[PDB]
């Protein structure tokens, strides 16, 4: 299924983005928007964004790109369940909720407490601070 | 000492927080702190801008192994 409500919706995301008009994504404006947002980002990280969805490498983004980025779905879970396993440290297939609140608000992004909040609100199944994390790899997929 | 740490960490975060944002109501918008009040057009490129931030969360965890 290649929906056409969402290629009007993703026209209207595009074009918050591009600025000129010019039929094209820059790291220009794309950090115009993400400092707007309240964020201030490095070049580094715009590059590695439009890096990402740039699929001709001419260095910019048009809107078929942007369709196929926003078109994606999520197997990335493999990788994800990965991604966990580095702090079970028990191999155990869980993590506990004090773990996980202290890697995710101290490490990479840092989340808030109530943004880990949900993640322990959703994959507890046992109200006892273990969280299975295969139901989050489950719940994002 | 493990370059795999921050960017599993990375990984997750990013992922969540894109899965996350297709709650209206969830936590995870609390954070945009420097807004006034979150109009429609201020949620459709940040749902833009989390999609990118995991690609490259992606990529960095596998270039990493
Ligand atoms: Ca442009
Ligand atoms: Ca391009």
């Amino acid at each position: 299924q290649l929906t056409e409500e969402q290629i009007a919706e993703f026209k209207e995301a595009f074009s918050l983005f591009d600025k000129d008009g010019d039929g094209t994504i820059t790291t220009k404006e794309l950090g115009t928007v993400m400092r707007s947002l309240g964020q201030n980002p490095t070049e580094a990280e715009l590059q590695d964004m439009i890096n990402e969805v740039d699929a001709d490498g001419n260095g910019t983004i048009d809107f078929p790109e942007f369709l196929t980025m926003m078109a994606r779905k999520m197997d990335s879970e493999e990788e994800i369940r990965e991604a966990f396993r580095v702090f079970d440290k028990d191999g155990n297939g869980y993590i506990s909720a004090a773990e996980l609140r202290h890697v995710m608000t101290n490490l990479g992004e840092k989340l808030t407490d109530e943004e880990v909040d949900e993640m322990i609100r959703e994959a507890d199944i046992d109200g006892d601070g273990q969280v299975n994390y295969e139901e989050l790899v489950q719940m994002m997929t | 000492f493990n370059r795999q740490i921050p960017a599993a960490a990375s990984l997750i975060q990013t992922a969540w927080r894109c899965y996350a944002a297709e709650n209206p109501d969830s936590s995870t918008w609390k954070i945009y702190i420097r807004i006034s009040q979150l109009r429609e057009h201020h949620r459709a490129t940040i749902k833009v801008i989390r999609r990118m931030q995991y690609f490259v969360a992606k990529k960095k965890f596998q270039q990493a192994r």
